[PDB]
């Protein structure tokens, strides 16, 4: 069978780290692939024996026994993060025989750190407010709403072409009207500001 | 050249039948069809070697599936049910199941089975203007655009600025939240961003819309209520800039 | 002298979707794999006394490319009976021959890949590994098919490449046991016949490899000779006979192995 | 080493 | 195509050795053939057959052979049964040629 290691992996913006895959038998050949945002896969290397680069990512089967691959990841940029599968062909009826997955998450390097939470209101008929908790460090995680008509997604980061210092993002709502902005601190957030 | 896999999208009730096509160009002589869950590594259903069924995977014949010509191939489900809600995607390769050729993957298909199609619900879509206190403590703006109630989980959010689609500075959330986690059946919530410069928000000629592709029920599809029909449709909310 | 050949074929059977496929390889016109469906475990045997320094990750991958080998005949059987459109009855057998020959050197001299079906040659790729020659309109069929794939260049690698280094293995494993040659022993038989004449017989037994040839030269240059047949053991015999009336005459034996031609009467 | 065969007849 | 036998001994024609009989079949077609070796009409109940082989010219060919005592007072044949004959056709032993 198929091993693939590690489950899961976290890399700051530019760290070079390799994923492994290890197969109990002999393998005749070996394919790389990552998972697409909708859930499919894309395939991202094939490799009869040898070692295949296609800029940030290289990887090789150059084992004499065929029995490991490795996945060599260089400069992690966050337009890398998802999960990766590897996949081995038997050589056997039933073809290929897949890893369990590794997901990996790229955090991006906040220069310029700026927390605040901005009051949002609505285009049509102005009567819905969304809370914005925006531009804070990959430390600071999202913890999810202790209410049923109270909503708080994860964090999402941005990048503009202009060059920014990458905006992480949480969008917080709420259905009950006369709701405390400043009150969404379920989770360990820094003091910083609050327009109020 | 490569796998066609459509549709995009399949909805089905559960009891009633699910069809799911494949075709390749190249003359790849062995097909494949695999079933991958979120959070799982996809699971060989079946493959055919040149009108071939090896139906040794699936060992409770849960599957059903016909190839007519080598670049056709079919995948049928008799009665749905809410275990068949999954990925579906096709393979090929050039050899043999025991040659060492690259499988080629098809660009899958997201089924989701319902209980009924009464809970199926197109989503709100819905803009929201920058603060003004961003705008000042920062040199950007950042618009929020949320799509709710919609059901099940079809939708694609994209961003449209001056009737172009943009992608720079766009973030959208890649999990939707459940407006009642504790129950099943219970509409989605999803958020997305887009940030662009205080300076291109002021412009009062620069047309922003966020477009959300719900991907719902059919022609096909007898639809008997007063509210209007889930179909698939896009659903859209705009803004002009505000100084 | 050094080639080496893998003669595959494919023979149906009367209602069974099934057909029987065998892969024997050939080093130097020696056998030493053998592969067969109707066996109890299909697998890969060896069949020459030295093959005992594979692993077992050469017979299990074997294997894997006889059994992938297999299931490709068994759809080109069908294949080629669609094209004659003939009756889903009878037995037919499709046949292969692929290889290559080196020479003194260890050097690709010649490439070889030809198909047969029923006996009668159906398709062959050409010395320049690139266009095929068909024998009739059903093969022109497989013709177009291959040259829209390209098939010749994945044909092209094997024959330069996975043939050739893995012939180099085999000749170094065993070149004890494949350059081993004897001298063959000759005897006359004398019988008399009609009208008064005698039937000499040049008798050749114990002579490895076959590649042998006997030549009746009289006074320095009708004549009845038959194909060489094998002992059993491991060797070749052959004969050869003359009708002439009635003086003693010499035939001369040509072998590789031999320097001088051996000639000897009675 | 035997070969392998691609497209079928 | 119609096989091609020719009987003959392994060991020079010699009585009191231990001698092995041979059945050469050569350019037939299709491979499936039956081979049964005789001895004064009876047929002989144990007989070590070879695997199915073919030459260059996609004519197959096997050898057949068998344990037995050289006499000049026993007949020898073997009797061969092809799709492309019409009766099993049968060649006897010679030990001359």
């Amino acid at each position: 069978q198929v091993e693939q290691s590690p489950s899961a992996l976290s890399l700051h913006e530019g760290t070079d780290s390799a994923l492994r895959c290890n197969f109990t038998t002999t393998m005749r050949s070996v394919q790389w692939f990552r998972q697409n945002s909708r859930g499919s896969l894309i395939s991202l290397f094939y490799l009869a024996s040898g070692t295949k680069e296609n800029g940030r990512l290289k990887s090789a089967f150059d084992s004499k026994e065929r029995r490991y691959s490795t996945l060599h990841i260089r400069d992690a940029q966050l337009e890398d993060s998802g999960t990766y599968f590897c996949a081995a062909v038997t050589g056997n009826t039933g073809k290929l025989i897949f890893g369990l997955g590794t997901t990996l998450q790229v955090q991006p390097n906040i220069q310029n750190p700026d927390p605040a939470v901005y009051q949002l209101r609505d285009s049509k008929s102005s009567d819905k407010s969304v809370c914005l908790f925006t531009d804070f460090d990959s430390q600071t995680n999202v913890s999810q709403s202790k209410d049923s008509d109270v909503y708080i997604t994860d964090k999402c980061v941005l990048d503009m072409r202009s060059m920014d210092f990458k905006s992480n993002s949480a969008v917080a709502w709420s259905n009950k009207s006369d709701f405390a902005c400043a009150n969404a601190f379920n989770n360990s957030i820094i003091p910083e500001d609050t327009f109020f | 050249t490569t796998v066609k896999q459509n549709p995009r999208y399949k909805l089905a009730r559960v009891g009633k039948p699910v069809n799911l096509i494949c075709s390749q160009t190249m003359n790849h002589d062995t097909m494949y069809w695999y079933q991958k869950k979120p959070n799982q590594a996809p699971k060989l259903l079946l493959f055919y070697y040149d009108k071939i069924l090896n139906r040794e995977a699936d060992t409770f014949e849960k599957f059903q599936s016909s190839r007519p010509n080598n670049s056709f191939c079919s995948l049928y489900i008799g009665s749905a049910g809410l275990e068949y809600s999954a990925m579906y995607l096709c393979a090929s390769s050039r050899g043999t199941i025991h040659s060492n050729t690259e499988v080629f993957f098809g660009k899958g298909t997201r089924l989701t089975v319902v209980e009924d199609l009464k809970n199926v619900f197109p989503p709100e879509v819905a803009v929201f203007e920058p603060s003004e206190a961003e705008i000042s403590h920062t040199q950007k703006a950042t618009l929020v655009c949320l799509a709710t109630g919609f059901y099940p989980d079809h939708v694609e959010l994209s961003w449209w600025v001056n009737g172009k689609e943009v992608h720079s500075g766009v973030c959208t959330d890649p999990q939707p939240l459940k407006e009642q986690p504790a129950l099943n059946d219970s509409r989605y919530a999803l958020s997305s961003r887009l940030r662009v410069s205080a300076t291109f928000w002021q412009n009062p000629r620069n047309h922003f819309r966020c477009q959300v592709q719900f991907y719902g029920l059919s022609e096909n599809d007898e639809w008997t209520q007063d509210r209007a029909k889930p179909v698939t449709q896009i659903v859209s909310a705009e803004a002009w800039g505000r100084a | 002298p050094h080639s080496m050949r893998y003669f595959e074929t494919a023979v149906s059977r009367p209602g069974l979707e099934e057909p029987r496929y065998i892969s024997v390889g050939y080093v130097d016109n020696k056998e030493f794999v053998r592969f067969d469906s109707d066996a109890e475990n299909p697998r890969y045997e060896p069949r020459a006394p030295w093959m005992e320094q594979e692993g077992p990750e050469y017979w299990e991958r074997e294997t894997q490319k006889a059994k992938g080998q297999e299931q490709w005949f068994r759809v080109s059987l069908r294949n080629l009976l669609g094209y004659y459109n003939q009756s889903a009855g009878g037995s037919h057998t499709l046949q292969q021959m692929s290889g290559c020959d080196l020479g003194s050197d260890w050097r690709l001299l010649r490439g070889y890949l030809q198909f047969a079906y029923e006996g009668r040659d159906y398709i062959a790729l050409n010395e320049d590994l690139k266009t095929w020659t068909a024998a009739d309109m059903a093969a022109q069929i497989t013709r177009r098919k291959w040259e829209q794939s390209g098939a010749a260049e994945h044909y092209k690698a094997y024959l330069e490449g996975e043939c050739v280094e893995w012939l180099h293995r085999y000749l170094k494993n065993g070149n004890a046991t494949l350059l081993r040659t004897d001298s063959p022993k000759a005897h006359v038989t004398h019988h008399p016949r009609s009208k008064g004449e005698v039937t000499l017989r040049c008798w050749a037994l114990g002579f490895y490899p076959a590649d042998i040839t006997l030549t009746w030269q009289l006074n320095g240059e009708d004549m009845e000779l038959v194909e060489t047949r094998p002992a059993g053991d491991g060797t070749f015999q052959k004969w050869a006979s003359v009708v002439v009336p009635l003086q003693n005459y010499t035939c001369r034996v040509y072998h590789e192995g031999l320097p001088e031609p051996l000639t000897l009467r009675w | 080493a035997s070969n392998e065969n691609m497209e079928t007849m | 195509k119609t096989p091609q036998i020719q009987v003959y001994s392994r060991h020079p024609p010699e009585n009191g050795k231990p001698n092995i009989l041979n059945c050469y079949v050569t350019q037939f077609h299709p491979p499936h053939i039956e081979i049964q070796m005789l001895k004064n009409g009876k047929k002989i109940p144990k007989v070590e057959m070879s695997d199915m082989s073919f030459s260059k010219d996609w004519s197959f060919y096997i050898l057949a052979h068998t344990e037995f005592t050289p006499t000049e007072t026993d007949t020898y044949a073997c009797r061969v049964k092809h799709a492309s004959m019409a009766e099993p056709k049968t060649v006897y032993w010679d030990r001359d040629m």
